[PDB]
RNA sequence: UAAAUAGUACCUGAAAUCGUUAAGAUGGAACGGAUUAAGAGAGAAAACAAGUAAAGAGGGGAAUAUUCUCUUCUUUAUUAAAAGAAACAUCAGUGAUUAAUUUAAUUUCAAUAAAGCAAUCCCCUGAAAUUGUUUUCACUUUCUCCCCGCACUAAUGUGGGGAAAACUGGCUUUAUUUCUUCAAUUAUUUUUUUUGCUGAGGAAUUUUAAAAUUAUUUGAAUUUUUCUUCUUAUAAUUUAAGUUGUUUCUAUACAGUACUUUCUUAACCCACUCGUCUUGAAAC
RNA sequence: UUGGAUAAGGUGCCUAAAUAUUCGCUCAUGAGAUCCCAUAAAAGGUGUUGGUUCAUAUGAACUAGCCCUGAAAAUGGAUGGCGCUAAAGCGGAUUACCGAUACCAAGCCAUAAAAAGAAGAAAAAAUUUUUUUUUAGAAUCUUUUUAUGAGUAGAAAAUCGUGGGGU
RNA sequence: UUUUUGUUUGCUAAUGUAAAAGAGAAAUUAUAUAUGUACCGGUACAUAAAUAAUCCUAUCAC
């Protein structure tokens, strides 16, 4: 069912799973388009692992923005200069390969910059 | 005695059905004494579903689902009801309230 | 103030505007492009002298008497506090089912229609509204149960706006006591609550 | 439909239509009980019904009769199996619908003191032309091997005696209460007496 | 617009312009339904396809 | 230009008056027509039907002639059948 | 020894598989698709609180090692506003409805209360003397009466044979239609009663013009006037120019039973092992 | 995706919807119940319904609807089952209904086409002054409009990752 | 068996509804007719013929 929250209108959840990935371990949950001949999914039988298509794509007016109504952006060491102007539009996430000292300085600068952080409590 | 009701009882049936073709969008509701469509149209009002739970949910043991009766269905006084959420099919046969207000 | 499209004569009412949205290119504009909206109007059979049934409030099923329109569509009612023991309740038409009995059809009730009408215009929606600082004081004590439920009651009693309406209801009840009380059947009609009996049928019964 | 249970007397009813109404009631979560199944009627000739049940008896799975389709002979279970076949019994909801139904041949005890209901969509006089052959299902059961009919009839007459006694006693009581009400009508005020007399209460 | 109304209801000078200008009407299914898509209208059996002359207005009033 | 809510050109009075410049004139004439008394028709109901007596006589005559022709056809067919009998 | 969960199969140690503990389910397949509901986990970046005064810890830079600034967190009281949802109302689109409606057309009639006509006759109809024209008899009501059966009936009456006028019925006159109908259908218009769903977008040189409404004024008009119309000039309203407002709740809290989400269970409906060559694959 | 209204087809239950109306026929001791579609004939019937032709309310001769015989195969068996006779059968007439990823209205995506483009202050909250959000100009782009949206073999575009290498 | 407080090491208090909101209603029986009353299947008289389209039963405190 479509989920409606504020202004972001999402049309689908339950990230799609590969056909037959239930009773076959070697088939991983990552989706693929089965080619086959009589492969059911291609025929689109009534109610059996319906496949992704273009129609499920959300609205580009709101597409990439996160429930924070704010696009996310990665940071590594000190790259906060391009964030000063658009503090109402871009949230910042620390890269997972950042040590505690650098992450501490980044969180210090960001908090006074007044920009939200996603993984604030990382490795501490 | 006490505990006035001022509502009518109704029974939940299957969803807006068709043989080997489901459509879990609406709900079918039958009422106490109505029998014709001409008298079924008399109801366009709010509906409250009440059910119990094994453990407390928000400080009480009871939570409810609202909805509105949209339009009569068929000729024998059965109505279609649209709720904020789909009724789980565990509910078939239980009693539901159609409230005089509105 | 009205507009007579197709002879409807709908009447207009001043309207405020508070919704704020960031506009397309640069700034933020007030959403409500309009300033006036047609009033609510009511069902054909709602008048001051009528008797009705409240349907949802915690006074469920009690019978009451219409009082006066409050310029907001929401109408004030009095189930006299010394007869039915019900306070003022600014409630809505579609929450308040009205019967077909008008209280002023009674010969000895028609005499106090003038006083009932003259006692109504004083009440208003800003009187019925709740005060912000009083709400704050009420919420302060949430952060023994008998103590808190007595605190809430006495705070609402000391509420400065309350006393006006309390006196108004006392006056209404004192005026309406004897003539209503002398009719035993009417008094019990106003005192008894309304249930639904399985023998009757809602759709086939006209209000 | 809206009571804790119904009890249905089966005097002069047709099996198919009765089963239809019963099953439709059952599928909406309502408990139904049927009594005096020995008086179920079937449209057709006695020998035609006998022939059809003879063919039913002829039918049996060859591999192992233990797994065979249970033929049954009791009229109550005949009606029960008809309703089961007519109701979607293979699902969980259908299983609940099937097992919400109870039936007992003849009268039992805990059901003779509750009001019986008759379904006007299955009465033989209404739904059959008087000149066409019909049947009594108890005789069919006896033919196909019930051997418990005369006992039910004797129990029926034994219950009938007590029923007549109770009915006469309650008729006496009701006729006394009516006199009490009519005599006490005039002790009330004129306004209340007119209120009663206007609507006949 | 009333010029179009007249130019249509009366067979006048201008059709190859107006009809080419006016997109094909998209019609809603009937309020009650057809009689039989599979049988002619003039057949004694109920049916719909064929020549309806003056009757088409009734079915248009539910087509709308 | 941006597409807006396409106003119903059949009931929305403002947009309908924009489309057809004379609609308010036509509706005012309709209101004036409908706002007449009932005594006029109450006393002209006969006056508008008694002057239909000549047409009623004509209709009686024409349908009478139709049925007369049909009856003559019936009688001629019956006579031909009697002749062909022997 | 930093680590022995690095202990000689010794860097990391997934999967098939197996073990333990916990939770759940278990009526001849299991697993699943779509919709939920209950449970069990987690979760603050929108899921309420900017600033304002005080004090604890820090910090910085400008001013010429002391002034000022900006301040970031813990506490205290000090107050916001806003966001979502629910309810109501309004509007627009979009339907479903429940009562209608002017004026015409189509052999409609039906009554009212005062006359007359006609007796197997009348408005109808039926059968007989290059088409139309004319003629004869034969047609109904009865609680009317006679003769035969005289009680024979389905019958509180009756079969058959005969008499009767004429309330019944039909026709031609006058005045009315509300005592009573003005039917049914089509053309041309008009409203109405109860309510479901949706609310896109956000207009710095077309969200303006006019379009309508009100209240003035202008001349005129005609269907002949309180929704009568056409503008001269004025100021706003919106039915114009895609849903706005009001009251609550979330909620006066920093993680919870609420709220969002993952997972497991169930529930109504559906679903035949894939890949393959093949006209034809789930295939015995 | 959200509502409305339908097609074929159904309205006893399974199975969402009419034991709906109304007009006739049918007793089957192997009734009958949709084209493809899952068999039935020659001949008959003093069963019953309606007709036509003749003879003096009767005799005969025909005529067509339903029904009966003809009518027999092997695991136990199928109008799909149950069952169905004032039908839930047959053949109509009538309305009301339920019924789609079809149709209509609205929203969103993508493709194609289309119209057009290489520089300025708005609002809110406190109290005139501060704070609060923006103040946009990227051509394989930005704004807007309309239409359409199925696919094996097959082709093309935008894409997402992997071992490396300059930058 | 009666009353109150509760069920908010693998454990050692502890909870679940296929259906409360007046979940009210006991004659049997035949359909081209029945049931009761007094007599000996019959005699005579009432009752019944839209039957639940009914009746009973709830608010008046303290």
């Amino acid at each position: 069912a479509v989920k409606k929250v504020g202004k972001i209108i999402k049309k689908r959840t339950k990230k799609f799973t590969r056909f037959q990935s239930n009773r076959f371990m070697r088939v991983k949950p990552a989706w693929r388009k089965p080619r086959g001949i009589d492969c059911r999914v291609r025929r689109r039988y009534k109610g059996t692992n319906l496949m992704p298509s273009i129609g499920y794509g959300s609205n580009k007016k709101t597409k990439f923005l996160l429930p924070n109504n704010k696009y996310k952006y990665v940071v590594k060491n000190k790259e906060m200069e391009p964030l000063i102007m658009n503090h109402t539009k871009y949230c910042v996430q620390i890269a997972h390969n950042v040590s505690s000292k650098k992450r501490k300085q980044i969180i210090e600068r960001a908090k006074q910059m007044n920009v939200s952080v996603i993984n604030a409590k990382a490795r501490l | 005695l006490q505990a006035v009701r001022l509502y009518e009882k109704g029974v939940i049936l299957g969803y807006k059905r068709s043989q080997r073709n489901q459509d879990p969008n609406f709900t079918l509701i039958s009422i106490k004494n109505v029998n014709t469509k001409k008298h079924a149209q008399f109801y366009v009002k709010r509906v409250a579903y009440v059910y119990r739970t094994t453990k407390h949910h928000d400080g009480v043991k009871i939570k409810c689902i609202w909805g509105k009766v949209c339009r009569t269905h068929g000729n024998s006084g059965v109505i279609r009801a649209k709720f904020k959420t789909h009724i789980p099919p565990k509910a078939f046969g239980d009693r539901v309230r159609i409230l005089m207000y509105p | 103030k009205h507009y007579n499209v197709k002879g409807k004569k709908k009447v207009l009412v001043p309207v405020n505007a508070k919704k704020t949205i960031n506009k397309k290119y640069f700034g933020r504009k007030v959403a409500s492009k309009k300033k006036y909206v047609v009033q609510r109007k009511l069902r054909k059979s709602i008048e001051v002298g009528k008797v009705a049934i409240i349907l949802t409030g915690k006074h469920m099923g009690k019978r009451c008497i219409i009082t006066k329109i409050l310029n907001s569509g929401l109408l004030a009612v009095v189930g006299p506090y010394e007869i039915n023991g019900v306070p003022l309740k600014r409630v809505d038409s579609r929450y308040l089912v009205v019967t077909s009995t008008n209280i002023f059809n009674f010969e000895n009730i028609a005499k106090l229609k003038d006083d009932f009408l003259n006692y109504a215009q004083d009440i208003d929606d800003d009187s019925f509204i709740k005060t912000l600082e009083i709400k704050k004081k009420q919420k302060k004590l949430l952060k023994f149960m008998n103590n808190v439920i007595d605190k809430i009651k006495e705070i609402r009693k000391e509420d400065p706006k309350v006393q006006k309406l309390e006196g108004i209801q006392k006056d209404i009840g004192s005026l309406l006591k004897p003539e209503i009380l002398k009719n035993k059947v009417f008094a019990h009609y106003l005192k008894s609550k309304f249930t639904l009996r399985n023998d009757m049928v809602l759709h086939k019964m006209k209000f | 439909m809206y009571k804790k249970e119904y009890v249905i007397d089966c005097k002069g009813h047709l099996l198919g239509r009765l089963a239809s109404l019963i099953a439709k009631e059952l599928l909406n979560g309502q408990r139904i009980v049927a009594v005096r199944c020995e008086d179920i009627n079937i449209s057709g000739s006695l020998y035609r019904n006998k022939l059809k049940y003879q063919e039913f008896l002829r039918l049996r799975t060859n591999t192992n009769p233990k797994k065979g389709p249970l033929h049954l002979r009791e009229p109550s279970k005949i009606l029960w199996r008809c309703v089961r076949g007519m109701l979607p019994h293979k699902t969980y909801k259908g299983q609940l619908a099937l097992k919400k139904l109870k039936v007992c041949v003849g009268m039992p005890y805990p059901y003779d003191k509750k009001k019986k209901y008759v379904l006007p969509s299955a009465l033989r006089a209404f739904r059959l032309k008087k000149h066409r052959r019909y049947c009594r299902l108890g005789t069919l059961s006896s033919r196909v091997g019930w051997n418990y009919d005369t006992l039910v009839k004797k129990n029926e007459v034994l219950r009938k005696q007590v029923s007549k006694a109770y009915y006469k006693k309650k008729v006496n009581n009701l006729n006394e209460k009516k006199e009490i009400k009519t005599e006490a009508l005039n002790l009330i005020n004129p306004e209340q007496r007119q209120v009663l007399e206007n609507f006949g209460y | 617009i009333e010029d179009m109304v007249y130019q249509l209801y009366t067979c006048g000078p201008v059709f190859k312009k107006v009809n080419n200008f006016l997109w094909a009407f998209k019609l809603k299914p009937p309020r009650k339904g057809f009689k039989a898509k599979r049988h002619a209208f003039n057949e004694p059996r109920p049916g719909d396809w064929g020549n309806r002359e003056a009757h088409i207005n009734e079915l248009i009033n539910r087509m709308i | 230009k941006k597409r807006l809510q396409n106003k119903n050109s059949l009931t929305n009075f403002a947009v309908r008056c924009r489309l057809n410049p004379a609609y308010k004139l036509l509706r005012s004439l309709a209101v004036l027509r409908m706002r007449k008394s009932i005594l006029e028709k109450s006393k002209n109901k006969k006056e508008k039907r008694v002057q239909k007596q000549i047409q009623k006589k004509e209709l009686q005559k024409i349908n009478h002639d139709y049925y007369k022709g049909v009856a003559k056809a019936v009688k001629k067919k019956k006579k031909r059948e009697e002749k062909k009998a022997k």
